[PDB]
């Protein structure tokens, strides 16, 4: 489509334009030539662009295509936490390295209520102080941005009798 | 609540006399002489209930007809304790659209004027809790969609230049009330029953995940309306095109104010503006990535061409002309003094609509460059040159005068509270957080003020988000406790401040005080407030806000 | 007279006080010996509570678990910022290390360096055991010769 | 030297459309104006070059237009007016002026003039070219000219003097020789439409008394030479 | 005398103020201030060149810039009938020792070149040529008569300033010199040595708007002036006057097609407004030489009261609808129109035109004063004249109006200027429906001066009304002392009748 | 009395030649002139300029017309003056002696009171005219 144009007015910015069918465009001055003065007539032919097209098409593919493979498509996992060792007033409790497809852990709880793990991923391995022959049971709660996952409760029995005081160095 | 923290305002029948030739937006708060917002309005019955508690004050000696309305369709719903008419510009509807009007205008007058920390112009304007004038959160939901597809009708916020089914007053009051009350599932039922009939709906449902903390389920979502054949866009060429536009927004601010990656975050902001070249937060975006991007060149010529809201204004409480019941400090007259002249002249401040946020990217770049290097980039593509769009270079007019403010403060500082507090805004504006939090906390010292507090609150936030996102253990415990415990003693002295002041709900003090919650128990948060403060006191925040924390918020913690 | 019993949870406190006679809130009983002892749990939630009771308070019974090795640290940052307490400036200070008992505990002379009650108003430590009762009324005997 | 540049088009009405460029340039363009197949989001090649040929068209094409003005209108400049005499009586006398050229003057008004501008002001100039003085003296000189006023200007000469004829004067006597009754019409020598005001062959009469001298067709009666 | 003076320094209120009247507490116009001397024969001049409140070139702006207010303030109003909203002003006849119409021809030059500080109508990009300054040349000029002198100074002024061409031509024309006009604007639109890269293209627009403008108004020839009034858009497509005259020539060419194209592309005057005449408010004295009334349809025509080009926008739309119809139009309208947008503007006169074609209908198919007035008002907007003059004739009769007196006289204005040109293409016919005209001009004439000498007004319309009747009748003075009392023709002959006699250069 | 009509008709000849017995040499008359004649006659211009003065002389006046019965070409325009209408007023065939003079009878058929066929250089049916007005 070729359509032929009249300069009207003409700064340094912009331009008005127009036609025969009483056309009024203000046009950029920078996407017209260096020689247009004013009261020129100039020759716009608009034409389209397929394979231009459809290289940005397979360009947002490929963008739309990365971000899903980023973000999404990856869940975080199971918290799972295991045993290490139960005396008679207290357990070592661990978990294996947390899993996460996409960011972010929120916070990581105990439950049996229990505290906040300040470093889950530094610390892997929690010892409950106060507790003979009792009954506990405990069960992570992963809260992700992703969602929140909690599984796995494990329950224990603390042993019986069967960073001593007479077996000290100074005793 | 008793007799007290009720404003009143004296002829007999003046009240509705002026209502009644003023019908001619969300429209004007519930009057009752006395203003008052949060009243379940579901059902008649709950408010006669409303009504009962306010007969049951006319009782014991006090110390010297209720009128809602929808937007929907604008008539005035008046009802006299039982006399009940309307007001012009099947019965079940009536109330339905005048809840859901009302509970939007309870919302969206908090979250309008998020910026300038919830202020409140008008006096004899009582405001209660919404969710806890019930369920309210759980009835707004299941009476949705009900009045959807005429949340037009009201409108859009002032940065939105083309409203929508998306985008409106109603989806953002609905993506608001879901986020704070944590109503997953009770919105995603209701949601995917609305797609059948309504399928360009899914925008909605992806906001919702991402305010209830499922990112992959959205982004999953985002990738389907914008990919699969499948989807609603793929089947008009204007009301499709918004909807797209609304897709990519999205998809582009979740990959630039979360998960860093600005490259990919450019790609899909400047598709935006390909779909949506007239509408504001397009542009605003792209503004947004190259800054981030550090290119200066095209951040001032996407800025350029950023369009902003001439017309639409943000919602406030609006006959033109008082009785104070007063419910620790709280006492004698605040300003009315003299200043500096060339402090409180600053036409920086009360920037409102989209000129506020483009000021904000443009004290971003001067930050970066600073203003002699500003002036070489200006000068280079400012007059193969384009015009500038006025707006945009009073802004420079404005930045000028606020960097030579803050200029000539520091270096006589290498003042009266308020003072502190034009000083104070005047850094936050600049971009320069720790500096303006001294000023404020300097302004704390010799006087309450509810400015300083409130964006002294909103520095130890973001201090706290900064810590747990750039996270020795000995370290964070105590950086943490610290700023839990100013940030409590902060919620607390504003709330008090909101009690005296007819003032019972605040979306910033209840996410604030949500801060402290996600890290220390429910109950450690209580017996701290009574430790520090007074019973009756933590008993005040116990009922305005962590009273909504501890249950309805559908068992979060 | 009156008594503050505080420590860390899973002390033993109330194990304590019902023998001479996890707590969500307090317990207060009145025990005769040849005192009324205000018991307040030891949990975090409720452990900003103790401020209230310090008023007016004689004396202080801080129980220790004496097995529990670990939370050794946190009882002593609780301690030492009680003793810096206006209202506690004149109150006894006995501290009772309960379950003695158990074999892993620490001897009463092995606590007291680890809580620095040599660097202090009269103080004394006394290895009780609440099961058994034994040294629980010896501890009393000291806090009625204040 | 021809601009090419790559466009996006962002918007797209029934009217107009909006187009986005790398340098972020956002173009109000009419949808007119623009392929059959551009949909929205599609890329088109502006080839925008300047036609040296269509200048010099309307360039030849305006100073054709303007010279075709300048001969029509402001070339002609008319004109002054010929005043003549058509006939003398003893009481009244003819005046007639040749037929006004007036290129493209415009005439506004035509005034004849007798010792001043007490005279009439001629109704149509160009429909009828004689006027008649109904008042005057017997054997007594009058001057009389006419007034051309014109909007390109006013022009006015030829001033002409007369005397009215004596009584012994026949020589401006006209009856009905003429056949059509015109305006220097004097007297008329089966019903028609006839005469306003006009005056039986009384001819013999004035031919034998030497004068102008009742000769009605109601009066009394009282011989011509073959 | 004492009369027709009214009466109610303390407004330096400046820092504020176009053209900007005299105060003397009742403010003043038509004073000459050309020498301070002349001033205290009389007993604050203000002029807009220099923003500066009242040595020769000082009286000397003060001066002109007088004269241009006492003369545009009756120009830019001409449209209502030079109504005049300040009732505390007396506005005396500025052309009445020294003659000011001679006197603003030799001041002219000293006050050149700063015209622009002027401004220009609210129908114009202002310049050296188009601004207050020139129309108020062009109008004393065109008044007074006075060719030869305002000719001898311009012939000087081209020789430094040679684009004041322009100004000579616009003189031929009000002066009657048609063909050395049109020779002069070919001159400098064709001739190498003509002054005709920037500063001249505005120049060109405006010679190409006069030399077509004078093909339309005259000399009819619709066809060459289309071909001038397209160059002088392509000149100034920003200018409203250039789309207003090509939209006029699609009308007279009688292709409504392009003419609604060409009115949707015309641009719209949205900032400035029209010259109108201190301290926000009295004493009355009427001189010897009410409403409050009722149709709520007819009054709240919002057709009414337009002002700047969106009135004489209006005029065309209504002038479109004549020939095709209601009907006609709005297939010509959904034809080019939302394919090309409406400029919202035209849409809303659109419903104006509604408003108008529907009061006029139910007024004919089936009264107050005043409700004459409205009627009259609506039908003269519609371009239906011998029903609108009928309106006017009949509300003069039960009472007198203004309105209708200015209307009705306008229409005998306009009957005349027919009669005389379709006398060209019996004469018994038109000597009598001349004078019958001339004779209703002069009883109308003299009514609005006496109605304006009672509210302080003795000064453009009136005084071009009578001139009309002065060409054609010697006589008129004795016309106005006949039907007229003594004082009431000595009031008109010292406001009109004295300008026409002496003031006029011999005319 | 007053005494009006067309210019030229000769009412300053007609007046003077009552009041002084004598013809005199008159001119156009650029005003009016009374006199005595006992009949007070007031004589008016007939000129366009004067003739819309009439008006002036219309109150308390008997009105003497004289009309040029020599010219052919006025006597429609003498016609148009004559018709009467005034509330404040609620005829002489002069220059009888010329050829083409028209008679009283054709006068009376044209203006549609008495008419009187008069002479004012001759004097000719002045005082019959007189007789009639008493
Ligand atoms: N072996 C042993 N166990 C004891 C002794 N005293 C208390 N316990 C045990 O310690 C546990 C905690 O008892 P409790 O009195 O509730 O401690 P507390 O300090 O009151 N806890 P809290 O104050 O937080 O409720 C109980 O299981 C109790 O049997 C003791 O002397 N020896
Ligand atoms: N032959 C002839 N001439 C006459 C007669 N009466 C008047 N005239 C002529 O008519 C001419 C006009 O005379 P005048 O009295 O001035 O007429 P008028 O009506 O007074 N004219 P005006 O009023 O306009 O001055 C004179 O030249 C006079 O001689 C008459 O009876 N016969
Ligand atoms: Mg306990
Ligand atoms: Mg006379």
């Amino acid at each position: 489509v070729d359509v032929l144009l009249t300069v009207g007015k003409l700064d340094a910015s912009l331009a008005l334009l127009t036609t025969q069918d009483h056309h009024v465009i203000e046009f950029p001055t920078v996407l017209l030539p260096e020689n247009v003065k004013a009261g020129s007539i100039i020759k716009m032919q608009v034409s389209q662009n397929l394979e231009e097209e459809k290289k940005q098409r397979n360009h947002f593919k490929s963008i739309q295509a990365k971000i899903l493979e980023k973000y999404g498509t990856h869940k975080p996992e199971s918290p799972v936490l295991k045993i290490v060792n139960v005396t008679q007033t207290s357990c070592v409790l661990a978990w294996d390295p947390l899993k996460l497809g996409s960011a972010k852990l929120k916070s990581l709880i105990l439950y049996r209520r229990s505290m906040v793990i300040p470093n889950p991923f530094k610390v892997t391995t929690t010892k409950i102080s106060g507790l003979v022959d009792t009954p506990y049971e405990f069960q992570l709660k992963l809260i992700t941005t992703s969602g929140t996952l909690w599984s796995e409760k494990v329950i224990l029995r603390t042993h019986k009798m069967t960073h001593v005081r007479g077996f000290y160095l100074d005793a | 609540l008793s007799q007290t923290s009720i404003p009143e305002v004296k002829v007999i029948g003046y009240a509705l006399h002026q209502r009644r030739a003023r019908v001619g937006d969300l429209g004007p708060p519930d009057l009752i002489f006395f203003y008052c917002m949060g009243i379940d309005t579901s059902d008649p019955t709950s408010i006669t209930i409303f009504a009962k508690k306010i007969t049951d004050l006319f009782l014991d000696t006090p110390q010297i007809s209720i009128s809602s309305w929808n937007a929907f369709r604008k008539y005035d719903v008046n009802i006299i304790v039982v006399q009940t008419y309307i007001i012009n510009s099947n019965v079940n509807m009536i109330w339905a659209e005048t809840f859901m009007s009302g509970i939007v205008r309870d919302i969206m007058i908090m979250k309008d004027n998020r910026a300038d920390g919830e202020s409140q112009n008008l006096v004899e304007t009582l405001i209660f809790n919404p969710f806890t004038s019930g369920d309210v959160a759980n009835n707004f939901i299941k009476l949705f969609p009900l009045v959807y597809e005429k949340g037009v009708y009201l409108d859009a916020p002032t940065h939105v230049l083309n409203p929508s089914l998306t985008n409106n007053y109603l989806v953002e009051t609905l993506v608001e009330i879901v986020r704070l009350t944590k109503s997953l599932e009770a919105c995603r039922k209701m949601l995917k029953k609305l797609i059948e009939i309504h399928p360009e709906a899914v925008i909605i449902l992806i906001r919702v995940y991402f305010a209830c903390d499922l990112e992959i389920d959205a982004v999953d979502l985002i990738n389907e309306q914008l990919n699969s054949p499948s989807s609603f866009l793929a089947d008009t060429s204007h009301i499709q095109l918004i909807f797209k536009s609304e897709l990519l927004s999205i998809q582009s601010e979740f990959l630039l104010d979360v998960k860093r990656d600005y490259k990919l975050a450019k790609e899909v902001a400047m598709e935006a503006v390909n779909c949506a070249p007239n509408e504001f937060k397009t542009w605003y975006l792209l503004t947004r990535i190259y800054i981030k991007l550090n290119d200066m060149s095209n951040a001032l010529l996407s800025l350029n061409a950023c369009p902003m809201s001439q017309v639409k204004e943000k919602y406030v409480l609006r006959a033109p002309i008082l009785h104070l019941p007063l419910p620790n400090p709280m006492d004698v007259q605040l300003e009315q003094k003299s200043a500096d002249p060339n402090l409180v002249n600053l036409s920086a401040s009360s920037l409102k609509s989209t000129f506020q946020l483009a000021y904000k990217l443009l004290t971003e770049i001067v930050q970066i460059t600073g203003w002699e290097q500003l002036l070489k980039y200006r000068s280079k593509i400012f007059v193969s040159k384009r015009l500038c769009e006025r707006w945009l270079d009073n802004l420079f007019m404005l930045l000028y005068e606020d960097l030579k403010t803050y200029t000539d403060w520091q270096s006589e500082q290498l003042k009266l509270t308020v003072e502190w507090e034009l000083f104070g805004l005047c850094a936050k504006r600049l971009g320069h957080l720790p500096e303006a939090a001294k000023a404020f906390q300097i302004g704390l010292s010799q006087r309450f003020s509810p400015v300083c507090a409130k964006n002294l609150l909103q520095f130890y936030i973001d201090e706290h988000k900064r810590i747990r996102r750039d996270s020795t253990s000995s370290q964070i415990l105590s950086s943490i406790n610290d700023i839990d415990s100013s940030i409590i003693d902060l919620v607390v002295k504003i709330c008090c401040w909101n009690h005296r002041w007819y003032i019972e709900f605040s979306i910033i003090l209840i996410d604030a005080l949500s801060v402290a919650v996600q890290d220390m128990g429910i109950t450690k948060v209580h017996n701290e407030i009574a430790s520090r403060f007074s019973d009756p006191v933590a008993q005040l925040i116990d009922d305005n806000i962590l009273n909504f924390l501890k249950n309805f918020t559908n068992d979060t913690f | 007279m009156r008594i503050l019993m505080v420590g860390l949870d899973g002390a033993g406190k109330t194990t304590v006080l019902y023998k001479l006679k996890p707590t969500i809130g307090f317990n207060v009983e009145t025990v005769q010996y040849k005192f009324t002892v205000w018991d307040v749990g030891g949990l975090d939630r409720i452990r900003s509570l103790w401020r209230h009771y310090y008023r007016n308070t004689e004396g202080v019974i801080f129980v220790v678990d004496s097995n529990d090795r670990s939370r050794i640290g946190e009882a002593r940052e609780v301690m030492q910022r009680m003793l810096n307490e206006d209202e506690l400036r004149n109150a006894a200070w006995l501290v009772f290390a309960n379950k003695q008992d158990l074999p892993e505990a620490m001897s009463a002379a092995e606590i007291t360096e680890k809580l620095g009650l040599h660097s202090i108003r009269p103080w004394f430590i006394q290895a009780t055991c609440a099961t058994s009762g034994e040294g629980l009324y010896e501890g009393l005997e000291w806090l009625s010769n204040s």
